Parts: C-alpha cells; structure tokens; sequence
C-alpha cells in the first residue's frame, strides 16, 4: 500500500494533516500567553494535544507510506520508501515536533504551554496542503486571498499573544501601554483580554493605528518591532494582492494592446471605416465568447501524442466521414489530424471564391456555410457542421477539367469555425503513405469521372 | 591569489562582504553619532578605534584588492599587475575609492567615508548570482534600505528635538513614515515645504517597499502564473469542444508532471534564447555519449552528430502509453533519457518480451526507411513516466542534406542492412 | 423579434438593469440598517421597489428573449432560447431573486425591509454590464477606476450599514464606539445618522485608529474584521492602480526597452555619433507619430481571411494602379497584396542607386521620392503617392540589358512608406498561375521593347 | 516659418506656454476661494494675467504655425496648417480658454477670480509638454516622480482651497472643523490662512483624518469625499511607484529569469559541474559587459534600412580586409555585411576541429583566437581583432585537397564575438553577381598553392 502524492486520498490527509497543524499553530502560544485559555480549557486542550499527537505520528507513518519517482516509476518498496523519507529533513523536523515533551507539564506546571512548541516545526506539511490545493481550486485568486487573510489573522494573533506576555512580564496596569489590570471586572475576561489585545495588535502592525504609546524602553522596541514586522508582511500582502490583479488582468491587458495595436494601425493606414467597423466587431465577438488565445498558443507544449490524441478526440468522426479518407489507414488519419488548422469566419464571409486557388481543404466543424452564385444573393445549397468541402482541389489530379480552382462560391451564413487541412501539408503528411496517396488518387479519379471533369 | 578574479573564488566576496559591512558602519553608525549622544569621551576611543579600522578595510581594498582584479579587454581576461593597476585606475571605481578616504571630532568629516556604494553594489550582484532563490537576499535588502531610511528619520528627529532616547526618536520616524500629523504644525511657507518633503520621502520609502515585494512575488511566481495560465488554456480549450475526461486527465497528469519535473513546461524554448554555441555544447553533455553509443551512428561525421543532437526533442510519455503501436509507421528514434520502456511479446501482448532503461536506443532502424518503408515490428509501451528524445525521420532528412558524405554512408549502411 | 447580445439595445438594456440592481444593492441595506430612512420614504420606497421589480420581469423578458451563438448563428426560437435559459444557474438566480417577499411586510411591519434582499441575487446584470462598457468604451482605464472607486463606495456604505445597525443592537449612546444617542437633536437627524455612518465606515476601511475606540469585545472584534476588510480594500485599490499603471505605459516602457537595447548595442559596437542621432531621431519620428506598431507583429493577431481583407482595404487600390498589374487576375492581385512588406524611409535616406540590385519593386504609400543624379542634389521627377517603379527589374525577360540592376537613383524627401513586392515572393505567387506568369512576362517585354529595349 | 514639433525650439515654447498654465491651474483657485490674497495683489495679479492672456494668445499663433508630418513631410502651407488647427477639439478649447472674462470683472467686483477658469482649458498643452519631456529627459523615472509629486501638490493645494471656500461658506470660526474667525490676528494673516488650508488638506488627504472631527453634515461629506481622494491619491503613488520599479529592473528580472530556467535545466538534465560554471560564467560576462540580448533581437525592431546602415558602419569596414573580398563590388559587399551574423564564444570553446566540413566563413571582431593541431595547446599561430578563417572551405575550389573541410583546430583564450557568414549565405548572394562570383572563385583558386 502507498498513497501517490499526485492522487486525491493524499490530499485528504493533507487536509487532516493540517487541521491539527493549524490548531497547534494558532493555539499553542494563544494557551502559552493567555493563561486562563489554558487553565479554563484543560481538559479540552489535553484531548485536542493528544488528537494532534496522534494524527502527528500518522502522518510520520503517511510519510513512510507516500511514494516519490524514481526513474518516473512509483516507488512501492518499504525500504526504499522509509529511507528517502528518513535521509531528508523532513525526518528531522517530523521527530523533533514528537518529542515526549509533555512531560515537562510535571516540571513546570500546567500552566506552561511553550514546551509544545515543537509541535509548530510541522509548519511544511501545512504549506505542502496550501501549495496543494491553491493548484487544485477552481478559484485560486480567491483561495490565494483566503491564504493571505489566514496568514495575517495568524500573525496579528501572535502579536496580540506576545503583546499579553509582555504586558504579563512589565505588570499589568503598571503603564498605560500595557495590557491593563486583570482585576477590573470588564477587562479581566479571558475573551476581553484575547480580544482587545487582538484589536491592539491589528493597531500596532500597522504604524497608521493610534494605540496609547510606549512608556518605557522595552516597549518602544517592541512597538518598532512590530512595527517593522507588519511592513514586511503588509508590503507582502499588498504585493501578492498587485501580483494576483496583474495576473487576472493580463490577459485584457494584452487582448486590449492588440486591439489598440490594430486600432493604430487601422488609422495610421487609412483602412476605410467599415472595415474597422468589422474588425472591432470581430474583436468584440472573440472577447465576448473567451476565444481570444488560438489553439497553436494553446496546444504548444503539449506533446505529438496528447495533442493527436486530442484532434481525434474533435475531428476523427467528422473525417471519417469524407470519401477519400474513409478506406484510410489510421496512422495516416493521426498524422492529418494533427495538421488541420481553425479559421473562425464572420458572417457574410467568402471563404472561397470562383477563380481562386485550391490550397486548402475546409472541414465544417462548427457553423453554417451557404454555395452562393457570383452576386451571392441567391443560395444554392447550405452546408452544417460535419460537412467538408475541398477535397479534389488539394488533390493533384491530372487532366482535370476544373484542376486547382473553386467551382462554386461559398458564403459563411454565420461564425463559422472551420478547419482548414493545407495541400502542402496532406502532401507532405502522404509522404509516408505512398499506397493511401496512389489511393487518394485513384478515388479522385473516380470522384471526377463521375461528374465529368475530365 | 596573485590576482584575483571579480566574479568566482568566493574569498573575495567575502572580503567585499566585509568592505560592505565597513560602508554600512560608516553608513548607520555616523548620523547616530552625529544626532544622538554616544560619542562621549569616555567612550571616544572605541569610535575612533573602529573608524579607522574601517578606514583601514577601506585602504586595504584600494591598495591590495581591487588593483589584482583580472579584467576583459577585447574579450580576453588579462591578469598582469602593469594593466591591471591601469585599468583599475581609469575605471570610476577608483575615483570613487579616493573620494571615499578624503579625510577633510564632528562625525559629519567621515560623510564621505559612505561613498564607496559601487562596493556593495558589486557585492550584492555577486551574492545575487552565488545563490538560488536571491528574491529572499533582494527583501532583506529592501527591508534593509528601509530601515535606514527610518535611522536617517531617527537621527534628524532627534537632531531637530533640540532646535535610550534612540529608539523613541526611531518610534517617531516609523510612526511618521507615511503620517505628517505627527510633527508639530507649520506656520509658514517653508515649514510646510519640508513637512511636505519628509511625507513625500517617507511614502516614497515605504511604496518602495511595498513594490520590491509586489516585483518579489511577481518574480517568484511567474512561472507558476506562466505553468497555471497555460493549463487553464488547455482545459478551456479541451471544455469548449468536450474532451472525454480520460483525455483531459492524461493532459493535466502530464502537465503536473512536467511542471515538476522540468520546471520550465518546454525545454526547447529556453534553447533558442540561448548562443548556438551555448545549445551545442549542452546538447552535448546531454545526449551525445549516448547517440555516439550506438552502432548505426559509429563512422558517421561528428557534425552530423551534433546536428541531431540540436533536433531532439524531449517528449515525456505517460505510464501505460503506446509509444509506437504493432503495425504502426516508423519515423522517429526514441532515445530514453529516464524512465523504462518495454517492448511486448507473447500471445496477444501483454509480456514484456524485453525491458530497456534510460539511455538505451531503440527504433533507429526507423530512420534509415524511404516512403514509409519500416513498419513497427512489435508493440512498445512506456512502463511509468519516462522522458525520451526524440528524432524525426523528417529532421534526419533536412540534416543528411548538408552531409553527402555521411548521407551515403548511411545510406550504405541502409542497403547492407535492408 | 430577438435581440443580439453584442448589440448596443442589450448594453442599453444592462444600464436599464444595472439602475435597479445599484438601487437595491445600495438602498436595501440602507433602509433596512437606517429605519427613519425606511419609515420617512416608504411611499417613495415602495413606488421605486415596484418599479425595480416591473424591470426585473422584464429582465427575465429580455433574457428569455435574447439569443445565443448556435453554429455562429443566433437562435430565433423562442422555446429553444426559454429552455437555454431555464437549465442556467441564472434563471434559478433570477426566480431566487424575483420571489415575491414584500408579502412578508404584513408579517413584519414596515420596518423590516430586509426581507427583499433576495434582489440582491441580480448582481450578475450589474457585473455583465460593468464588464461589457469597459470593453466598447474609449477610456477603459478611466472607466475602470471609477467602477472600481464605486465599489469601494458602495462596500463603505455597506459597513456604514452595518456599524449603524450594530449600534441599534448594542444601543445608540451606550459608550464611545455606537453611534450616539438618537433622541439628540444634532445627531438624532437621519441624514446625520447616514453620514456619520459613512464618515466612520471610511475610517474603519480606508484607515485606522482615528475612529472612538471600542469597548466592548463584539466592538473589538468589528473593528479587527473591518481593518482585514479595509487591508484587502486598499491591496486590491493599489493592485488594480498598479496595473492600470503599468498598463497605461507598457508600449511605452516596452519601446524605452527597446530603446535601450538599441543604445547598448550602438555603444558596444561603436557606431559613428551621426548614426546614433538618425537612430535616435528616427525612434523620436516613430513614438511622436504613434507608428511604433511592428506591421507584421501587429497583423499576426488576426485571422487569416481577416488579415487578407484588411491588405485588400489597404493595397488592391494602389497596385491596380501598376502598369503590369493593371490586368491581371483578381486572386494574384490579391496574393501579391498579401506578399507586401512594408518599409520605411528616412528624409535623405537612398532606397537604392544606379548598379544596386533589382530585387523588389517598391509601392509608394505616403511619402514623395525623388530621382537624384550621381550628386543627389539635382532633381529629375518626384514620385508621388501611388507611384511604383522597379516594376520590370523583378520580372526575367530574357537577354534584356541592365538584368535585375537599378537605372536610377531613388532618394526620399522625407519620411516615406513603401510596399516591397520581392522578385521571390513574386515567383512564389506566381507559381499556381502559369498563364499569368507568361502574361506578366509579356507585358513586361512589350514595355521593355516600347522604350527600346531588348 | 513653421515650427518643427520634434525639434528643440517647440520643447522651449511648451515650457513657455506650461507655465502660465501651471500659473493658472494653481495660482487661480487660490485667488478665487482666498479673497485677501485677490485683494491683496490685485495689481501684481492684473498684469500677470494679462500676459499670461498674452502668452496664450501666442501659443495659439503657435499652434497656427505648428508643422504636422503630412504624407511624410513638414507641410509649410499656411491655409492647409490654420484648417488642420481649426478642424482639432483644440481650437475649441482655446477659443473657450481665450474668451475675456476679464471684461466681466466691471459687473462682478474685483473679489471673483473664479470667472477665469477656462483659463485652466488649456491643460491638454501643459500635459503634452510633460509627456514631451517624459520621452527627452535622460532620468524618465526622476521626471516622472517629479511630475506625480507636482500633481499630488496640485491636488492637495486644489483641496486646500475647496476647505478654505468650504470654511468661507459656512462661516469662520462657526465651529472647530472650518477654519477659525479671521479676525483673529494671529489667524487673520493671508500667509497664515494658505498655510493652515494647506496643512488641513495634507492632514485630511494624506492621513485621512487626523484633522478636528467634522461638525456638520456638508463637512462630513466634505471629509469623507477628500478621504476617497486621498486614497486614491496614496494608491496611485504607491502603483506608479511600483510600476517604475518594475520598469527599471524589467531587463534584470527577465536575465535572471533566464539564468534560472537554464539552471533548472542543468541540474534537471544531469549537466556536468565544469558546463554549468561555464554558463554561469559566460551569462555573468553577458550581463556584466552590456551585451546580454541577441544582436538579431536587438535589431529585430529596426527597419531594413537603418539596419543595414548600422551594420554597414560596423562589418564593413572590416570585411575589406578579406583577401577575396578586397577588390569587389559594394553592393555584394554590403549583401555579405547584412548577412553575416552574430556568434558568441566561451573560452575553451573550439569553433572548428580538424576534419570537420566548412559551412561558414568566421571573422573576429572581438576575440585573441588561436590555431591548435591535434594536441590541442600547440597555438601554432594566434588571430587578433580583424582577422578571419575559412575563407577557403566556402569557396567550391576547382581542385582543392581538402575538399569543404577545415584544415587545423581553433580556440579561443577567452570570450570571442565573431560573425559567421554560411556558405548558403554566400552563394545566395552571389547569384545576383555572375562576374563576381567568378572573380571570387579565380582570386580564391590561385591561393591554395601556399
Ligand atoms: C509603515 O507601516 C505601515 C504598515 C501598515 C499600514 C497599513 S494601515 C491601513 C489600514 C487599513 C487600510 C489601509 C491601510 N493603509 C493605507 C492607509 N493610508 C495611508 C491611506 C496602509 O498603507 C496599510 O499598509 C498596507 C501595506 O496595506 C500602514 C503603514
Ligand atoms: N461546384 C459545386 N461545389 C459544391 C457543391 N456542393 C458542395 N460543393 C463543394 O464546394 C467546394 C468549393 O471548392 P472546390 O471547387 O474545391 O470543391 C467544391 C465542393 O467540394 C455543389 O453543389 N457544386
Ligand atoms: N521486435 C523487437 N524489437 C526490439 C527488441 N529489443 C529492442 N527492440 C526495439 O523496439 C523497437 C520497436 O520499433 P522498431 O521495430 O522500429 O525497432 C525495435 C527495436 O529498436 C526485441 O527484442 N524485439
Ligand atoms: N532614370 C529614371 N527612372 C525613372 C524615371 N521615372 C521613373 N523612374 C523609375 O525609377 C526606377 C528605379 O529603379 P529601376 O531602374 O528598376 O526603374 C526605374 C524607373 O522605373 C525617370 O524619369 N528617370
Ligand atoms: N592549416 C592551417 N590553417 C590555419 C593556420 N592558421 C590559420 N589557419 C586558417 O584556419 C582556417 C580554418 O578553416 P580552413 O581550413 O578553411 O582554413 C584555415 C586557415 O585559413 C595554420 O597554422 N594552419
């Protein structure tokens, strides 16, 4: 048995993982500080330790357990496992966070918690399931604000706790920066004391909030302390908020740079104004319906196989339809698959003309085409999706009475988004299948003997 | 070290680490000293003491630090004692290092000593490039200049209080940072001239702070945006035309694979912002032992190699995925580079009749057909992750084209096999 | 009768909508936090809630109504557009939001009118809309700001709200932090009520500490709430301010970058001074003229029928004018259109001179040339807009004199664009048209012999 | 006489016309909502108006002689340069800008400067005289700190105004928010009164209220519209801020960036230890000599023409050198310049072994190269600046013993930039030259003999 790091059960006990890690790190010093948490709650915090105890050792055992590449196999060998879990610092850190420790409430009292502060050296594991799960998520900007917050909330909660221990250490009521005296009936609550030293916190990592200044030296290093910590982690706050806004708004801001781009050139040529009218109509059509990035920048990266995969998957059922290519082999319908490009047409678009080159075969993948005569006011036939036209003219057949040239006008009704296989590149996909292109030939030959263009 | 060179043999990073610790002392330690009252003369000696220490730090890297630096000129590393002090001399870098030791009990005659800034400029390029990860060095050393700009606050605070007692004076700076209600209110023109000033300063500061971390988070993760910015496309793209979800795991398994593993999602992109000589020379220290391992490539012209060695791609193949089925064309010769293949036999499949590791060939037969000639005699299939590189017969006919030589040789060996 | 989603009657129907939207999402909250606001204007309230509502049926009207892309086509069926419609999320959104809960008044009085915060659930008109004007608008970035601006007024006004409806809960002038006591004549004034609310809420958001310090912990703890709420607030303001920054100034800082690089070359190459200012005056021309836009960079952001119709708009007028040209095949014309490649000239610049090769014709677009002498300061003719020459230097005639060599010196008066139209690209045109290529040939042969030569 | 619009004399005149402008948008509102400042110096303010009028009036006799690039020239035409002006918003706005309100001053008092606020029309010359200096100054990000810095004070002393009118309307010294009774001395003086208006509007904008609370309701929606402002105002300084930090350290995030992805690749790919110092050590030559991106990316951006002029000043002088190339045509001679390229050595990088096939001819600009044979450290002979080899494997020799293959080793001592000219690039140019490619190959013919 081994969990993959890249399945879903390790995700689980990520999460399982982290909850107690979030405990100990948000609990340890609130009950190290706040001594009525500790002393009210003790029972409660012995049950919740002990939880966390044991999920802690779980884990250890999860880390034997979990499986890394070796060779980009999984690995499934005990030995190998407990030995590369072992050799790395993870081991170390994983051991030192279970000390017996708790030992040391019989030495020092029940009201020392800072001995369980070795529980907070399991803080990479918390990380590894925020790292997890920011990929997972659907909305990453939202759950990188959820981070941020929980991280701020965490690190105000420190300072609010180191602030009570430093009012604990100075005396309370001795100054009026201080926490004040626990005696008083409003301010001796353990909820008054955690919640007004949290307000007091939030006030004083940031140097903008007004608290009552410090009165002794200790105090105003503490206050300038927190005053630089909260620099750095705000300025890091704000700056991963600037980050995650130039990340969503890249890809308007480039989108919108094409645009101008366009629109300068447009001006600066002198490109008659309903054409510009067409072409920011075109533009306005690809942002309202998320087509702005092609699939040549989309599909790069992937390799021969994932993207063949992925053009059967779209087109082996609408190419095999064609007469040609259906006695085909399917070595040869992958290669050719690969090579069909998209072309998005607007409505009122002439893909092909009478008297024009035929270079490229067109397969309707999505949209309605129309056979239009030289005015295209009339319709002779209208063309959906499946349908493919242009087989015979990327075929070089010889003594063709129509060769190399569109034999009717077609008319794109609507946004057609049709694929366009290149003769060059068929010619060059047929280089490797010298029995499929004498079989491509003879069936444009019976193709155009039965209409006579011979 | 008779001449040291600027960039390796890190004993002179440490030594400009010190010189840099020295230009911070004589940055830091002059104004408080200027302001505040700690050059008392009871203890008078110990400033002065360590004043001329880093006076001597700064002697000492005029002298017989910065005078044996190996320098370029014309492209060739020059190390001689006769160019070396020349050229130290006419550089800027001198003339800054004798304004820096100018040497005019007021510490304000050592505001020069904070002059030699190119030092820890140098010095902070050369731990930029000494360490990976160097946005945490570039934090540190934002946190670093703002903390300063609050001392320099500190001091002219405390300096005008009489027109610890350090830390309340810092207090006062931090707090007034980005707030002018803190200083008292002006009655003239000129007062809120310079209140106006110190605002504009201290908000300058702080939205230096505030962007170096904006540029260390946008540094950090652009790849990550990069990696998720192309996956999100991806899955867009297979959601539009309703990819099965079989197909659409296969690519994002493969994406997180690669992003883990390689870390850049395409090797060959890197390859073009580098020199040709760059991309040669790692493609030989990648691939060429084993491409020059092989029989079928023995006797051929080394350039025709190294040729190749420029055109294979690296293809990562899933577990279980057929890498050229049974009856499949043969174009391509696969070089593993990680991971096992196996090539199947038995009945119907499914036993592995042989086993091959990384840095084995195999399907170099593949590029020796002519029309399609070589067919895929037995079923090969990827056991886990592997990484292969990957030849096209296509590519091999666009290089052998400049080989005649190696072509017909090949071609040889073609009819002596086949 | 269908209306068109990317139509300007839909963007004025999302204002239409965005009004009522705006009106709830503002005005709910207010009347139900400030109850003299709901008690004094009820006549007024109810009057525009029914009109809100009539807008929100007939939203469901339009949205019913409006069509989508099926095969590039919009749907002109009305039940096929109803089902669309119902198996969305925002027709469960909008019968949410449109259940009929003023009923709920004659069960709680009217001074509960947070019972129709439901229609809050038309948020979805009110993003459509803000996120469909900054994509046909003229100033994006200025209408960005301010939609971001009203935001951040209308998240102000809804902690304003709510800090006066906690005060409600805790009691009107129990402590420092409430809102003081209501039956003061100053403070007890709704329009006092609603400001001071706002006046607060913009220091607990936008800042901190400068509001009366709290005292009890709920206090404590809407004030920490409220400062994570203003930290996110002003992270997001500074995020989307950066951005729009950098984006406002990315052509300007990508061409100082470019710049640059130009600088550093020009500086470690050692050109010549005189080099330098033309390169640096010529980069001056390119910014100040806004012509800084890379042609074909620019153009490779289109579709492949659109590009081709944006160089028919842009060159088929002017190389009808070619003497060569001026009969020929519409989809040659059309190719050699395509194979253009623009060039610019600087004033004084020599675009070629007599022995330099013959290579491509050049299409004059803006700008004069001039004929020079050996001198180049004597002038023969000035070629004007429109003008070609080179026009038979790319053409092989057999044995003519001066084969593919200048006769002329060409030089620019001032900056000039000019089309290239190479002799390979020409050939590469050329090679699906045999019959025009040997009509090219003589037409050009017969110029040649009409001036004597060959 | 027309007035170039790139030249240097219509840089002068746009500081001559921005600063009436920058007179009017800040001093005009200070005496509009400060009446003692209006009738203070009133006759100081009445002449500087005047020829602030003046000024302005000139500036449109400007922007009639101003040239613009029509179809690539400066057009000198009068008539075609008064329509192109007439036919602009601009006119408008200095039409609207020049109207005399002044002449209103006999009917509304000498105490309302606030009817000369077209003047603040003319805005649009003062924003193109900053982005006219925003691309000359050589310290664009000091400029811009400078001109962002300018408009938060103009900002602030626009507000400090609106609180002094705000003060003025509802009474001084009615309450502690407005600005205290003027008959005070000690806050009657106008010095006094624009410093107080000032430190309120910094206190308010700047750190949102640290100001006396707001008494009435038209104050606290005063305080909370100058709270937005100022928001804004620190949020735009903050991104511009950052903006330019991003635009300084742009070219240094993206080498970096490289430097990593190609570390990731060596230490991915198993590259040997002395490789991966070798491409640290060559990207740290790179960026430290300012020779970091391509020479084809570089001029990538250039037109052909400017282009070949470059390359012509830096190749060709030393192409001429070239035995065979010496006495040929300088059209072929130029095609050669344009088509060499680039190519960068590491030390210890051999460009060419013995017994490989010569497919390009290489000319050092840069570089101390050597000739090695076999052993590899013989340096039988070295090559400095202006020297080249291969000159004779490009060339097909009628006869050669070597046929296209070199003859000898080459190294480098250290880091060599020399450019390299293919074989393809050579016949390619030279079949537009019969006569030259024959000269070429007589000249390269008769040489192999010694
Ligand atoms: C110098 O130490 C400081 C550390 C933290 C801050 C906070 S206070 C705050 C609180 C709520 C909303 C907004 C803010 N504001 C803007 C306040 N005014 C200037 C408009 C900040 O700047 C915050 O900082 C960040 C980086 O978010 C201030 C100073
Ligand atoms: N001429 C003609 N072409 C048709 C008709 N129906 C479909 N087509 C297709 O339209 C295509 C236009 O380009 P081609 O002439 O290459 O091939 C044509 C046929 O494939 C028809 O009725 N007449
Ligand atoms: N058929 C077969 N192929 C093997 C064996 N061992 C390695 N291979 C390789 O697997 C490859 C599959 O494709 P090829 O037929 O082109 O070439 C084959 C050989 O390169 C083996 O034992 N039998
Ligand atoms: N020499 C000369 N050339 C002219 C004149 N008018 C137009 N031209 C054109 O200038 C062109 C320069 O290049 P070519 O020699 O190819 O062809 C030349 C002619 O087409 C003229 O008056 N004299
Ligand atoms: N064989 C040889 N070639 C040298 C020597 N010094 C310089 N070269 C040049 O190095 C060149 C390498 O390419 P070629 O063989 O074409 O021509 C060679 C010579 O021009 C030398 O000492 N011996």
């Amino acid at each position: 048995v081994v969990i993959d790091p890249s399945g879903n059960t390790y995700y689980n006990w990520l999460f399982c993982i982290t909850l107690p890690v979030m405990y100990n790190w948000t609990m340890v010093i609130a009950r190290a500080c706040f001594d009525e948490l500790q002393s009210d709650y003790l029972e409660y915090w012995l049950i919740l330790d002990y939880v966390s105890d044991i999920v802690y050792l779980i884990d250890m055992f999860v880390r034997t357990r979990t499986g890394y590449l070796e060779q980009g196999l999984l690995v499934k060998e005990e030995l190998k496992l407990i030995n590369k879990y072992k050799s790395n610092l993870q081991f170390k850190l994983d051991v030192l966070s279970l000390i017996p420790t708790d030992l040391l409430y019989f030495k020092l009292g029940w009201n020392y918690p800072e001995i369980r502060l070795n529980r907070l050296l399991r803080f990479s594991r918390m990380f590894e399931f925020f790292q997890r799960t920011e990929t997972r998520t659907n909305y990453p900007n939202i759950f990188r604000i959820s981070n941020l917050v929980m991280y701020i909330v965490i690190i105000i909660h420190w300072n609010a706790c180191v602030f009570y221990s430093i009012s604990k250490a100075i005396g309370f009521g001795n100054d009026t920066w201080v926490y004040p005296d626990i005696n008083d009936p409003e301010f001796g609550r353990l909820a008054r004391k955690y919640v007004y030293s949290l307000y007091w916190s939030t006030l004083t990592l940031t140097t903008i909030g007004e608290t009552p200044p410090p009165v002794r030296d200790s105090e105003y290093v503490f206050v300038v302390v927190d005053f630089l910590i909260g620099v750095l982690i705000f300025a890091t706050i704000v700056g991963n908020i600037g980050s995650m806004i130039s990340n969503m708004n890249a890809a308007r801001a480039e989108f919108q740079a094409r645009i101008d781009a366009i629109k300068q050139y447009m001006h600066f040529r002198n490109v008659s104004k309903d054409m510009e009218k067409r072409v920011i109509k075109w533009f306005d059509y690809l942002w309202t319906n998320k087509k702005t990035v092609d699939e040549k920048e989309v599909l790069k990266y992937l390799p021969d196989k994932l993207r063949a995969e992925i053009a059967i998957n779209v087109h082996l059922d609408t190419l095999k339809k064609v007469r040609i290519f259906a006695d085909c082999e399917a070595g040869l319908l992958v290669e050719l698959v690969l090579k069909l490009q998209p072309q998005v047409y607007s409505p009122g678009d002439y893909i092909c003309k009478k008297g024009d080159i035929g270079r490229e075969m067109y397969i309707i993948k999505e949209g309605k085409l129309a056979v239009v005569a030289d005015d295209g006011v009339t319709q002779f036939v209208v063309l959906s999706d499946g349908s493919y036209f242009g087989e015979i003219s990327i075929l070089n057949i010889k003594g063709s009475k129509a060769g190399n040239r569109r034999t009717a006008n077609i008319k794109s009704i609507g946004y057609s988004d049709l694929f366009c296989l290149s003769k060059d590149d068929l010619m060059e996909a047929l280089t490797e299948y010298p029995d499929a292109k004498t079989m491509l030939e003879e069936k444009g030959k019976q193709i155009l003997m039965k209409d006579g263009l011979l | 070290p008779q001449s040291i060179d600027p960039l390796t043999n890190l004993m002179y990073v440490l030594w400009l680490f010190f010189v840099v610790m020295a230009w911070n002392w004589n940055c830091w330690l002059i104004p408080v000293r200027w302001a505040f009252p700690y050059q008392t003369p009871d203890n008078i000696h110990h400033w002065l003491l360590m004043d001329y220490l880093c006076d001597l730090i700064y002697f000492l890297d005029i002298t017989v630090f910065q005078t044996r630096l190996q320098f370029v000129r014309g492209g060739d590393i020059i190390t001689d004692k006769k160019d070396m002090r020349n050229n130290y001399l006419k550089s800027r870098r001198f003339k800054m290092d004798l304004l820096s030791l100018l040497p005019l009990v007021n510490p304000l005659l050592r505001l020069p000593r904070c002059l030699k800034y190119m030092a820890f400029f140098e010095f902070n390029s050369r731990l930029e490039s000494i360490l990976s990860k160097a946005y945490v060095y570039r934090v540190i050393r934002t946190t670093a200049y703002l903390l300063y700009s609050l001392h320099l606050n500190s001091c002219l605070y405390y300096w005008a209080s009489a027109y610890n007692s350090y830390i309340r004076c810092y207090y006062f700076a931090v707090k007034t940072l980005i707030t002018i209600g803190g200083l008292p209110d002006p009655k003239t023109l000129f007062e809120i001239v310079f209140q106006l000033l110190n605002y504009f300063t201290g908000v300058f500061a702080f939205s230096v702070m505030i962007g170096q971390m904006r540029d260390v988070v946008g540094a950090a993760t652009a790849g990550q945006t990069y990696y998720r910015s192309c996956m999100d496309s991806t899955v867009k793209y297979m959601n539009f035309y309703k990819i099965p979800k079989s197909v659409q795991n296969r690519v994002k398994t493969w994406y997180e694979y690669t992003w883990h593993s390689q870390g850049m999602l395409d090797e060959s992109e890197l390859m073009v912002q580098l020199p040709d000589k760059m991309r040669l020379d790692l493609a030989i220290d990648v691939n060429y032992n084993i491409v020059s391992k092989v029989a079928l490539f023995q006797g051929c012209d080394r350039q025709m190699i190294f040729d190749m060695l420029k055109r294979l791609r690296s293809v990562v193949y899933l577990p279980n995925d057929y890498v050229c089925k049974k009856g499949e064309i043969g174009r391509e010769m696969y070089i593993i580079q990680a991971g096992q293949v196996q090539v199947l036999g038995g009945p119907d499949g499914k036993s592995v009749l042989v086993t091959l590791k990384a840095g084995s060939v195999f399907g170099e037969i593949s590029l020796l057909a002519v029309g399609g000639g070589n067919r895929r005699t037995a079923n090969v299939v990827a056991h886990g992750f592997t990484n292969l590189f990957i030849l096209d017969k296509k590519d091999l006919n666009e290089i052998l084209v400049h080989y005649p030589e190696s072509q017909k040789l090949l071609r040889k060996k073609a009819r002596r096999m086949l």
